[PDB]
This record gives structure tokens, C-alpha cells and sequence, in this order.
């Protein structure tokens, strides 16, 4: 790794250094230093390595979204053929989109997972897991897809069964498991009343614990409700 | 109409 | 170069859908390489190259500023020791800069400049050589910072006296070039007065010129006529 | 307050 001569602290402090910065892809190269030293990570760490990684593989997903509908729009017919480069140059960013997310998989299959055994550590990476099949699935069209899909749906899985045995309903990383999961329903898995009834189960079994929370924790689990909710007003 | 993930 | 293979109506089509999907990298990208097929550039290629290049440049500047604010912040009295992360990494984001600012000043070195014989071409690249050698005098601290800030002084001046013999005074590369040679007075020759000026008599004499334009016209000159008033009130 | 340029 072009990392591993610089010291894990100095790889974290560069990644806060490049969130402030708004250089994403810098960030998400310290992170992926920092977890190839091979120790875990504290809650501060992961946030890092989601974060860098969310934004990157964000900002690929948005142009992605441009050249496929470009490339659609240029596939109808009375449209005039303007030869391979759509085509061409949406397969390059794809590509690029896919190697990003096979990064992310594999720092958590090597070995981010195996090694987190409290709730909020293995549950975040299984969340995280899920995401990036689940951006996999998003331009997925293969042979493979029905088990790209599975291979999002069975890791969100995972995540929502310890999480409901082991966090409060109002946990943050437990409501953001199910806004997503319950996007993946609606977007990737055609399930879009499972997706519906997840995000109001969340929602109303989160408002009832949230008498519990100090003020700053209450803060953090309604940002999220106000995600749910957004959801469901879109979807309804 | 992109939904919210975090 | 990688886009030796590709052709070079391809190289341009994909710039412009890069451009569509936000990804000013690879838009560059794509116009070094249809720079380096050997022909010289219309007009809207030209425009491609700049807008590609600017945008890259200028969220390298974006990052190093913020970078360069933390530095000196962590180099006051009274601030804890942080080692030498926050200068490493601004250094990095800093030969970055440096780099995209060598490779848009080679493509006008070879061959551009000395190819542009009309006043629209050889104008719009002076002041593209002015406005990279004034982005590398904004990092600029060793023995040849004086050279790079007359390199971009002789740039601007050699596009000002051809724009001013060949090109009417609302022409809007003749008004960028000022608005830009404006600033470089202002912001790296600590030369506030000449900046006022230059942007004063420039407002000025095509205010007295927006008689002769079309409505279209008129559109693009008073846009850029609006960004020297707007640095008029800056700094007065 | 970053000046204007184009
Ligand atoms: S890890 C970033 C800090 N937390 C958040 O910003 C918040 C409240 C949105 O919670 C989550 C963020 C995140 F990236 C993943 C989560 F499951 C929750
Ligand atoms: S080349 C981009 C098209 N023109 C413009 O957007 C406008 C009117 C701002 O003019 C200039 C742009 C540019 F990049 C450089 C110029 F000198 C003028
Ligand atoms: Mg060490
Ligand atoms: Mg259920
Ligand atoms: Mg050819
Ligand atoms: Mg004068």
C-alpha cells in the first residue's frame, strides 16, 4: 500500500485534514491506510472510513446516473447514433464505481468484520457491506446480479438481527441500517411496500424510546426519524 | 427524486 | 499519452459529457488528449480545455487554502505542537496543483501558442499562460517566485496589447483577460491600484461599446462587465 | 471575499 510507511495517527489525522479540505478521495485513501494496520477501529475511525467512502462512491453514482440517462436517451429510436463513446465512457466510470466498492468490501472482508465483536462495530460494517453491494446492484446487469442482490440484502440482514436484539431502537447506526435497507427494498429489491413497512415499523418503535435520550443523543436519533419520514412522503 | 440514505 | 488510441472527435465528445456529469478530471483528461493530436483548437474546444482545467485548478486552490489557513493557524504562539502532518499533506495537495499547472502550461508551450495566429486564439492562451503561472505564484515561496510572478506579468501583458490592437473593448476574452490581469495586480503584485484601474478603464470603454452588440452579445460582454464591477466594490 | 475571474 502506498500507506504503510506513514504511522496509523498521522493517516487519521490527514483524513480529518482532508474531510476539512473537501478532497474525498484523499480522505478515503488515509482510511484505507489506516484500517490495513490491522488494528480495529473506534467509532470516530469508522465514521472517517464511511464517510470518505460515501462521498467518493456518491459522486460516482450521481455521474454514473448522467451518462446512463444520456445513454438511454441516445438508444431510442428517432435519436441520431452518435457511436460507442456514451456507451464507452458510462463502462468507464462504471468500472471505476465497481473498484471502489470492491475496495470497501474487501477491507471489510479482510478483515474489519471477523474482528468486530461489539454491536456498534459489527453492525456499522455490515451496514457498510450492504451498501456497497448495493451500489454494485445498481449497475448491475450479469449473471451475477440476483447474487449481488442477495449478497446486499443477506448482509443488511445480518446487521438488522443483531441490531435488534442488541441496540435501543433510537440507536443511530440501528436507524440508519433501516433507512437504508429499506431503500435497498424499494430501489433494488422491487419491494416497495417491505420498504414502506420497514422505514414506519423504525420510525414509530424509534419514537417511543426517544424519552429515554439526553438531548444531544435525541438530537442524533430524530435527524434520522426526519430521514425515515422524508421516505415514506415520498414513497406514499 | 433520489430517496435518503446515511 | 492513454488517449493516444482514441480518436479525437471521440476525445472532445466524451469532455463534453464529462463536463455533463461534473468530472472535471477526466474532462481534462480528454482535452490533453485532443490538445496533443496536433491541431489547433477551435473555439469551443478552446473553451472546453479552460473550463476543464479551471475547475480542476480551482478545487486544488479550494483545498490548499483551507490547507495553508490550518498551517499557519497551528504555527502561532500558543498552539499545541501537531507534527508534521498539517505541512506534508498541504506540500501534497500543493506539487498536485503544481503538476496540473506544468501540464496546461506545457500543452501551451507545445504547441498551442505558436500556432494561434488569429487575435481570438492567441489571446485566450496568453491569458490562460498569465492565469496558471499566477496560480502557481499563489504557492510560491523559493528563488524563483520573482520569475513566476513576471511570467505571468509578461503573459497577460503580451494578450493585453494584442487584445487592445485587434479585438473591440466588449470582446468578452479581452474582458476576461482583464478582469484576470485585474486580480494578479491586486492579489500577487501587491499592486491594488493598477487593479482598480485596469478594471475601471475596462468597464468603462465597453460600457461606450455595448451600442454595437446584438442582444446575444450584449449578454456575454455585460456578464463579464458585472464581475469587474463586483471587484471594483471588493476593494474600494 | 475571493475576487472575480474567468
Ligand atoms: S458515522 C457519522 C456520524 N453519525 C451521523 O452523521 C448520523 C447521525 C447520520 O448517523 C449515522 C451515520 C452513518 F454514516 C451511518 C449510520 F448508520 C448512522
Ligand atoms: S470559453 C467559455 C465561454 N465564455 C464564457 O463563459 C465567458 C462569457 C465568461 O467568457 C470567457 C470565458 C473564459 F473561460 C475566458 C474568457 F476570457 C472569457
Ligand atoms: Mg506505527
Ligand atoms: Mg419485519
Ligand atoms: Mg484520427
Ligand atoms: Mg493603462
Amino acid at each position: 500500500g502506498a500507506m504503510g510507511s506513514m504511522e496509523r495517527a498521522s493517516l487519521i489525522q490527514k483524513a480529518k485534514l482532508a474531510e476539512q479540505a473537501e478532497r474525498y478521495e484523499d480522505m478515503a485513501a488515509f482510511m484505507k491506510g489506516a484500517v490495513e494496520k490491522g488494528e480495529e477501529l473506534s467509532n470516530e475511525e469508522r465514521c472517517l472510513l464511511s464517510v470518505a467512502y460515501k462521498n467518493v462512491v456518491g459522486g460516482q453514482r450521481a455521474a454514473w446516473r448522467v451518462l446512463s440517462s444520456i445513454e438511454q436517451k441516445s438508444n431510442e429510436e428517432g435519436s441520431e447514433e452518435k457511436g460507442p463513446e456514451v456507451r464507452e465512457y458510462r463502462e468507464k466510470v462504471e468500472t471505476e464505481l465497481q473498484g471502489v466498492c470492491d475496495t470497501v468490501l474487501g477491507l471489510l472482508d479482510s478483515h474489519l468484520i471477523k474482528e468486530a465483536g461489539d454491536a456498534e462495530s459489527r453492525v456499522f460494517y455490515l451496514k457498510m457491506k450492504g451498501d456497497y453491494y448495493r451500489y454494485l446492484a445498481e449497475v448491475a446487469t450479469g449473471d451475477d446480479k440476483k447474487r449481488i442482490i442477495d449478497s446486499a440484502r443477506s448482509a443488511y440482514q445480518e446487521a438488522m438481527d443483531i441490531s435488534k436484539k442488541e441496540m435501543p431502537p433510537t440507536n443511530p447506526i440501528r436507524l440508519g441500517l433501516a433507512l437504508n435497507f429499506s431503500v435497498f427494498h424499494y430501489e433494488i429489491a422491487n419491494s416497495p411496500e417491505e420498504a414502506i413497512s420497514l422505514a414506519k415499523t423504525t420510525f414509530d418503535e424509534a419514537m417511543a424510546d426517544l424519552h429515554t435520550l439526553s438531548e444531544d443523543s435525541y438530537k442524533d436519533s430524530t435527524l434520522i426519524m426526519q430521514l425515515l419520514r422524508d421516505n415514506l412522503t415520498l414513497w406514499t | 427524486g433520489f430517496p435518503a440514505t446515511v
